[PDB]
């Protein structure tokens, strides 16, 4: 599993893989690792799938109730606080959850909060979580800039996921892309890892150690 | 030191078509190496043209099926006999499963039916409660044997056009229900050949806009 | 986790490491202003520390609003020690160690307190939590003087931080004195 | 411990040894393991001494309340109360009990409650660590409608063998006879039963 | 129950063209000691149902008390208690399975395996199994524990499919049941020579036979067996 | 416990306890609030009590619920203290949970909700 | 489990008058891919052996069997046949009954005198499994069984056998996390052997 | 696995199934479990397949050498003793459970051997994971005096019961009959009651569907 | 297992059951637990079947070598040979053996070698899982200088009770009689001894 | 433990961390020159690594003296792999991982081999032991070319070392080519 999210002048880029494993056998390669909490907020998935799905859907319900009560769009800090307080109430029970909550508000701008099942809640710029986080983070560090255009940022996210999926056995399948702006999140598609590898090798000249 | 759980074996498979859905299951029930029964169905029609199968520990699966049927009954009572769609049933089952997060049902669940656009739909549930909509999904003892074959034959994986030097993949086509039935029968016969816990019989439920119909075939009893 | 504190003749200086647990690119601050003249720094298990610090800060702000008065650093330290001592007996104890710096306006003097997760409170001229003490105490014992000024204490803290960086990036440094709480930017 | 109860023509007779051990040390040479719970309903106790004593106290209290409210309880009712206590608390107690009673209509009756909390009605019952060594002899020697002297001799021989072979049993042999004439106590010393 | 103490052995049963037959021995064993003889492990509930129980004897007695209570409660305010409102094997099995699964969910199970046999009001045979985990299943032949390894292969010789049920007379089924009991007495070390049998028929009534003993056995050839290997 | 329905409806559709509480408010001292272009002014009237009153330590009617929000009242003083304490606790809790101080409308709604709950709950006035 | 540390899979099938043996190319430590050029198939004359399991044990067994086959050829003045090499492999494995090699060897060949294709598989202690249709080994053994019980036909020309074995290998490897970084297929006739490298999704 | 041995009026017959598995996965659908110690001495082994095969081979080699040395036909008791001592030397670490039958100048013999070295003598024996069903059949139908045909039928029925009712046993039946004055008769696949039915279609791929990167010729 | 040996006026008699168990399953209904080691020296075996069989084989081999070299060994010598193997290998074997022999001078003799490897000479010996249930009865019924019929009856009754109460023992009752007239074998079937 | 190696068109470059693990102030070298054209770097459990490396070096020097000839890098790698495979079965196995760099004079080409403590030998264009691979493989996969020169390989290695230093001091860099073995001093 590899998930990543970063901020830039255009907003937020979120890129995930789609492989799930149960040991050596690949249970699925069509897993959706981005939770669509609401048309303005996104949440990544890592650790336990059921915990992430259930509690981020519950978080969407809570954000809706907040917007009904206060007649304003909730803050990303407040939603991440709600999720972190809830998971802290369960500390020691056995929940497994490491997620990135990504949003874009008028007052805060683009904002990413990493929330863990241990109660951790960190505001950040670049996050990479999973068994293949090292390669993807290396790519992002080598190529991150604040003034990246939307196309360059999407390509960078895809390239980082591809680099992680090539080396990590428990990572791969396909790449799901998302762009988060002020008006909401835009889905930029699913890209098969196998075809993407050959296309990238041809266009860049990389992976010379692999016979094509 | 009590071990409230068991295994019970079994193998189920769900496939979604263009305008139909199929849920097939083995009918063999075993404890460790003895046969409890050769005909014990594990695929049920839970109203509103929705079929369900919870494979694994038999007691937990039966309890979950009973609870879901009761949930359908109360949904009809509380909402003026409104039809329960397939996505709503999937969400309700997720909540039913997560209600036992720290003492879970030890089952893998698959449901099948038609969506609101008339297309086939299959949903898969892990024991904890996470679910997803998939085109093809096998579960149980012989899932690892069945799944690659369906990857090759349904999705045409690793198949190319003969003459394009592997540059054009074999295009996908919409299978008919008869072709799906043949694929299911072949998969289960292969599983019976190689897996000890699979055999005796196979029961298939097919859901279309006209309702749910059942077919039965015999598998090798050994 | 670097949590260090030095009390000099007219002020208290606290230093906290800016690092977290992984893969991310930020500038973590592990201090909470309990009151205009009382600051608390924390370290320990992630999650528990922030929750405990926010709980303490909320209670102290509530008391300050209710009485329209500021608690002394000694009373704040006693309240925090009571909370930690209660926690250690609970089902889920807090694994948090704290340093509390303050400037008592009534006595017009700086005060530094060190409390651990068990509930052991000690008032010290200088203190640390974690492994900072094992690598800092030789220098603190050799160079400390109770009558040092602000600049001398800052220089001693700089030497201590360099010693810590030798056997490992950066620290956040806070000063509490008669004018209140400030953050050092030139450090 | 070696405890038994035998039904005979005129009633019932309970018998027991008197040794209590804490491993290899004999903590009490002279123990009374025959506990009265009602005027003509008694029990033989084996297992944890604290558990059996507490259970017997509670049963005696409940039977006194029953007598004040409803009349003389039957042997079956006393066995049922014992059974409820043993079965509902079987995860925390270790008690093997033999309940022996007399009444005018049913004459003498014996019920056995082993570990677990099940009740079995038998013409005679044996329990304890030393019972294992006399399973054969008693099965070879028990008759029905025996006289009082024959029943006393049978119990004496069986308990003497159980004492001889079991290291956890010994001391004196205590017996309680329940008949229409009432309750009688008997005791036999080692110099008597070791010559058998 | 966390661990059984006094335990009964297997219960065996099969369906035939008109009814069902069930059987079980009369021994309560105490950890390799054949302690209690004369324990009835088949409980007739009414005239159309027999419940056979294996496992802990104390839990079996608790279940017997529950069944008697259920009958008494059914008789209350019911003028048709001996009529179309009488209890049925399906009702009894559903109740017992609910109890078993609920007690398993509380980590306080009834350490038992239960076969419910009988004839429904419409005449259909009923035969189902539920154990201490709440696992339930049905088959033309049923057996628990040790019998499940030795009685089932013999009984499935007579009734191998649902289509074989109408061909099986009561005489053939009873002979098969008796032979299975004899085999179990041959090879099960916790078994007894004395057993009880019950026949539930749709035309005739319930027939409960007690004090049945395993008949003429084959022991003569033992005289030909000398010492192991090379002796004599 | 004591859960008698003290606030109930009258045949004309009135709740007498609420009206009597309004009369109690009428008996209280007079408070005034005015809005400016960029400020809010709260005025209060002190009771003409004895001249031996110590002004330093007596409660001063206007209470700061938070550093940006103040509350004045008219009616029973001790009940006002209870409401003020509840408002302060709620303001701190909100600042904790949402990482932002309360709005004036939110605090007003919370206080009004407490008052309504006391109008509708049993065993209280 | 040492057998599931490095990963890898090997398949073997029989044709009309031909045999086929295929393997994956991945070599990884636990979940990090180390090498995509680790071949598990070797040949000693006209007999082919494919080994799955610990990479060290694979190399060691290859070297030992090369040693033994060279000595056999020197003494016998003729190449060893698949049927005798199978017995040799079984005896070599059983000589380490308690300190066993964690290997999955599979033998495929064509008997020179008879012309009949031969195929066999072994467990780690040398139990022989003779099959007329196919033999599988590796971490994706269940996936391989599922593919082979469905795709195999009793008599296939080498051109059809190539497609069958290649599809079985690829589709079983795409469902195994520890297998698949390339793939090699050997088609073996009486007088010719062809080696083909397949194109694969890599990841 | 299910293995049985039955004596009759003038010899002994052993029988076995043909399924070998590694857990729940069938590794060999047609495996030979009847091993030839000597031309008239045959052993059927359950437990660890490699152990059974290796131990039978070693004891057979030693028996052949002994027969050459003594200029006499092998005896069943000699094989029994050698197997028993070899198994007892390893203290059960060799997982072989054997039924050894044969005919020698002293008559017909049938023995069972366990992995720890204990031996038993009986007219009818069963071993393996399916031994309970087979023993149920044997106790149901065995008679003191049996002809060769009846003994073959009874052994086949016991193996069939193991095949039907035991999950670890199945496929075919292999038989071996040894008579006092005759040659040993080894019947491979005496019964084959599990033949897979025809598939619903054929999955032969058209040529050229598999992508290929490179091709080469290998010199053997 | 229930094995015993009884000395009587004309010699010695060994007796045993025939049940071998692998837990709850009876792996052999008809087992011969009476193993000859010399022409008039036999043994009853209990414990691990492999260990007892191997020990008996080795003892028979050693006694054959002794006979070829030195003459007819005594019962005490055979017991000593058993004792050496049992005592020196007591950390790896589980064997309880009863050695019974006859000779013209000493008539019949019985030696017991329980677990651990000690030897005890007794007028009669009993061993096995089912022995515990007949410790009393035999102690109450054994006499000395009994006739052959009385000894047969005593062994039959004792073994019938042991079979009745022990789940690990059963089958037929086998007996071997060693006297001056030689060796005699006897067998008794359940329909005979279950009526006792 | 940083052990890294990159094989470029005419040479092999090895990099080993100059750090130890306490309290001391030195510049450890974890390489042994097996032959004038074959170098070995090692990592793993302390004590075992130096002993194994010296044993291998002594055996190779003995062979070179005996035959008056230099073994090829392939033969050296095979001998080392055999030694490690024997060790893994012994009472006290060596917990050592090695990289072997060489320049085959007969074939006139550079060669790089990677062997682990189990005995798994792989020939690679670039390799690493420990956690260096997890943080270096993205850059190696993106930037490597088989036809790179010595300067390009050194630049790529410098980028890799900087990446390693980002997520932690210094490395020792050795070059093996047709002229033999040398150490880089400008790095």
């Amino acid at each position: 599993t590899t998930t990543l999210a970063f901020r830039f002048q255009g907003g937020i880029i979120v890129a995930v893989d789609s492989r799930a494993t149960a040991g050596n056998w690949v249970a699925s390669q069509t897993v959706k690792k981005v939770i669509e909490i609401n048309p303005f907020l996104l949440g990544t998935m890592a650790g336990g799938a059921a915990d992430c799905q259930f509690w981020e859907t519950w978080l969407g319900s809570q954000c809706r109730l907040h917007e009904l009560r206060e007649k304003e769009r909730i803050s990303v800090a407040a939603a991440s606080k709600i999720l972190s307080n809830l998971v802290y109430q369960y500390k020691g029970a056995g929940l497994s959850m490491g997620t990135m909550i990504c949003g874009y508000t008028r007052k805060e701008g683009p904002t990413i909060y990493y929330v863990d099942s241990d109660g951790t809640r960190l505001k950040g710029d670049i996050f990479c979580v999973g068994s293949g986080q090292t390669f993807a983070y290396g790519v992002l560090d080598s190529n991150y800039k604040w003034d990246l255009s939307v196309e360059d940022a999407l390509y960078l996210g895809k390239r980082s996921i591809l680099a992680a999926a090539h080396r990590d056995a428990y990572s791969g399948g396909s790449v799901n892309l998302y762009h988060v702006t002020e008006d909401g999140w835009i889905y930029h598609g699913n890209h098969d890892v196998g075809e993407l590898f050959w296309k990238v090798k041809e266009e860049e000249g990389s992976f010379n150690n692999v016979i094509g | 030191q009590f071990n409230p759980y068991g295994d019970n074996g079994g193998t189920i498979l769900g496939i979604a078509g263009e305008d139909f859905a199929v849920l097939a299951g083995d009918t063999r029930n075993i404890t460790d190496y003895s046969i409890n029964s050769r005909y014990e169905p594990k695929v049920f029609d839970c109203g509103d043209n929705i079929v369900m199968s919870a494979n694994g520990f038999a007691a937990d699966g039966d309890a979950l099926v009973k609870r879901f049927k009761n949930s359908v009954k109360w949904y009809h009572f509380d909402h003026n006999d409104k039809k329960l769609s397939i996505n709503s049933a999937a969400r309700n089952i997720q909540h039913l499963l997560y209600g036992k997060r720290f003492f879970p049902y030890y089952v893998h669940t698959i449901i099948a039916g038609l969506d609101e656009d008339g297309k086939g739909a299959v949903y898969s549930f892990d024991p904890v409660g996470s679910y997803e909509r998939e085109q093809c999904r096998a579960g149980g003892a012989a899932a690892s044997l069945i799944m690659p074959f369906l990857d090759n034959q349904v999705n045409f994986k690793n198949q190319y056009e003969p003459g394009t030097n592997g540059k054009v993949k074999k295009p996908l086509k919409y299978l008919s229900v008869e072709e799906v039935i043949k694929l299911v029968r072949d998969s289960f016969t292969s599983a019976t050949e190689r897996h000890i816990q699979v055999g005796d019989g196979l029961e298939i439920l097919i859901v279309t806009k006209d309702g749910v119909r059942k077919e039965f075939y015999e598998l090798k009893r050994d | 986790d670097i949590i260090l504190g030095i009390r000099v003749q007219d002020s208290v200086i606290l230093a906290s490491s800016k690092a977290v647990t992984g893969i991310s690119v930020d500038s973590d601050d592990k201090t909470r202003q309990l009151s205009p003249h009382t600051l608390m720094s924390f370290a320990g298990e992630a999650g528990d520390t922030v929750q405990f610090a926010e709980y303490i800060q909320a209670n102290i702000q509530l008391y300050s609003i209710r009485e329209d008065y500021e608690l002394s650093p000694q009373a704040v330290s006693s309240f925090v020690r009571q909370e930690l001592a209660k926690s250690i007996r609970s089902r889920r104890p807090y694994q948090v160690n704290v340093l509390i710096g303050g400037y008592d306006k009534k006595k017009n003097k700086p005060e530094l307190y060190q409390i651990d997760y068990l509930g052991t409170k000690v008032e010290l001229p200088y203190g640390a939590h974690g492994y900072s003490g094992f690598y800092t105490f030789f220098l603190l014992d050799h160079h400390y003087r109770p009558d040092m000024t602000t600049e001398e204490g800052l220089d001693l803290l700089k030497l201590c931080v360099q010693e810590l960086e030798k056997r490992m990036k950066g620290v956040i440094v806070k000063i509490v004195d008669k004018d209140g709480i400030r953050q050092v930017d030139d450090f | 411990t070696s405890i038994m109860a035998v039904t005979f023509k005129d009633g019932v007779i309970l018998g027991a040894d008197s040794r209590t051990t804490t491993g290899a040390y004999i903590a009490n040479r002279v123990t009374d393991k025959l506990t009265r719970v009602h005027d003509k309903i008694w029990c033989c106790r084996s297992g944890s001494a604290a558990d059996t004593q507490a259970i017997a106290d509670i049963v005696q209290y409940h039977l006194e309340l029953y007598t004040s409210q409803y009349g003389t309880p039957s042997t079956e009712t006393a066995a049922s109360v014992f059974k409820e206590l043993c079965y509902e608390n079987k995860d925390n107690l270790t008690a093997g009990i033999i309940v022996a009673g007399y009444d005018d209509k049913n004459k003498g009756e014996v019920y056995t409650i082993p570990l677990g909390g099940s009740v079995h009605k038998l013409p005679y019952a044996i329990a304890g660590s030393g019972s294992t060594f006399i399973y054969g002899y008693c099965d070879k020697n028990f008759r029905e409608n025996m006289s009082k002297e024959e029943t006393v001799d049978f119990i004496k021989h069986s308990l003497s063998q159980a004492i001889k072979w079991d290291g956890s049993s010994g001391g004196v042999i205590r017996m309680v006879v329940l008949t229409a004439a009432g309750v009688e106590r008997l005791i036999f010393y080692p110099d008597e039963y070791e010559q058998l | 129950t966390q661990q059984p103490i006094v335990t009964g052995t297997s219960v065996i049963s099969m369906k035939y063209d008109n009814g069902v037959i069930i059987a079980a021995d009369n021994l309560g064993s105490y950890g390799s000691l054949l302690r209690f003889n004369g324990v009835e492990r088949l409980i007739p509930v009414g005239d159309n149902t027999v419940v056979g129980i294996s496992g802990d004897i104390s839990d079996m007695q608790h279940i017997e008390r529950l069944l008697k209570d259920l009958v008494t409660e059914n008789a209350y305010d019911n003028p048709l208690a001996d009529a179309e409102e009488a209890l049925e094997p399906s009702y009894i099995f559903e109740y017992l399975a609910t109890v078993m699964y609920q007690r398993r969910s509380k980590m306080n199970p009834l350490w038992n395996a239960i076969i419910v046999a009988g004839v429904q009001s419409n005449g259909d045979q009923f035969l189902r199994y539920v154990n201490l985990l709440g696992v339930t299943y049905s088959s033309p032949t049923l057996a628990t524990g040790f019998g499940a390894h030795m009685a089932n292969p013999l009984l499935r010789k007579v009734v191998d499919r649902e289509s074989d049920i109408p061909k099986t007379t009561v005489q053939v089924a009873e002979e098969a049941i008796v032979n299975a009991m004899r085999v179990l007495y041959y090879r099960d070390a916790r078994s007894s020579r004395n057993f009880s049998l019950a026949i539930i028929d749709k035309n005739t009534g319930l027939t409960f036979k007690k004090n049945l003993q395993v008949e003429n056995m084959k022991w003569d050839f033992a005289k030909d067996i000398k010492g192991y290997g090379t002796q004599k | 416990g004591y859960d008698r329905a003290l606030s109930i409806f009258s045949p004309d559709g009135h709740i007498f306890q609420v009206e009597y509480a309004l009369e109690a408010v009428k008996r209280g001292t007079c408070a005034v609030g005015v809005k400016g272009k960029n400020c809010v002014v709260l005025g209060c009237e002190r009771r003409s009590t004895l001249k031996l009153q110590d002004t330093r330590i007596t409660p001063s009617k206007v209470s700061k619920i938070d550093s940006h929000v103040v509350l004045s009242f008219s009616g029973l003083n001790a009940d006002s203290r209870i409401l003020i304490e509840k408002a302060r606790v709620e303001a701190q809790s909100h600042r904790l949970t949402l990482e932002d101080p309360v709005t004036v409308e939110y605090l007003t709604r919370y206080v009004a909700g407490v008052q309504q709950r006391y109008t509708q709950s049993g065993g209280v006035r | 489990d040492p057998s599931s540390i490095n990963g890898g899979i090997v398949v073997a099938m029989t044709g009309k008058d031909c045999v086929a043996i295929a393997c994956d190319l991945r070599l990884g430590s636990q979940s990090l891919g180390v090498s995509n050029k680790f071949e598990k198939i070797f040949h000693y004359g006209h007999v082919f052996l494919g080994i799955t399991g610990l990479a060290t044990d694979v190399t060691t067994l290859n070297e030992m069997f090369r040693y033994k086959t060279n000595l056999y050829k020197l003494k016998e003045e003729r190449a060893i046949e698949p049927e005798t090499f199978t017995q040799l492999v079984s005896s070599s494995l059983y000589e380490r009954r308690f300190g066993p090699y964690f290997v999955g060897p599979v033998v495929a060949g064509i008997n020179s005198k008879s012309g009949k294709p031969f195929i066999a598989g072994f467990d780690l202690i040398g139990c022989i499994d003779e099959a007329k249709d196919f033999i599988v080994s590796g971490t994706a053994s269940d996936q391989l069984f599922g593919m082979c019980e469905s795709l195999y036909e009793p008599n296939l020309e080498p051109e059809d056998l190539f497609e069958t074995i290649s599809q079985a290998l690829l589709n079983a490897a795409d469902r195994d996390a520890l297998s698949g970084w390339g793939a090699v297929v050997y088609i073996i006739k009486k007088d010719e052997v062809v080696k083909r490298y397949l194109k694969m999704r890599q990841d | 696995t299910t293995i049985v041995g039955v004596k009759f009026n003038n010899g002994v017959v052993i029988a076995a199934d043909t399924r070998s598995t590694q857990g729940p996965i069938v590794a060999d659908k047609n495996c030979a479990k009847l091993h030839r110690i000597s031309p008239k001495i045959w052993c059927a082994g359950a437990g660890t397949a490699a152990d059974t095969e290796a131990v039978t081979q070693l004891i057979g080699s030693n028996i052949e050498l002994h027969s050459l040395y003594t200029s006499r036909e092998p005896r069943v008791v000699s094989a029994l003793q050698m197997l028993k001592q070899h198994l007892f030397k390893y203290q059960g670490h060799i997982g072989a459970y054997l039924i050894v039958a044969g005919v020698d100048p002293t008559g017909s013999h049938l023995f069972s051997i366990h992995a720890h070295g204990s031996t038993d003598v009986g007219y009818y024996l069963s071993l393996g994971s399916g031994s309970l069903a087979a023993m149920a059949v044997l106790e149901s139908h065995w008679k003191q005096d049996l002809t060769k045909e009846e003994a073959i039928k009874l052994a086949s029925d016991a193996i069939q019961a193991g095949i039907w009712n035991d999950l670890g046993s199945g496929s075919n039946v292999d038989v071996c009959v040894m008579e006092i004055g005759k040659d040993a008769e080894y019947l491979r696949n005496y019964l084959t009651p599990n033949v897979r039915e025809e598939k619903q279609k054929s999955y032969k791929f058209p040529r050229g569907t598999t992508a290929v990167l490179k091709e080469s010729i290998v010199n053997i």
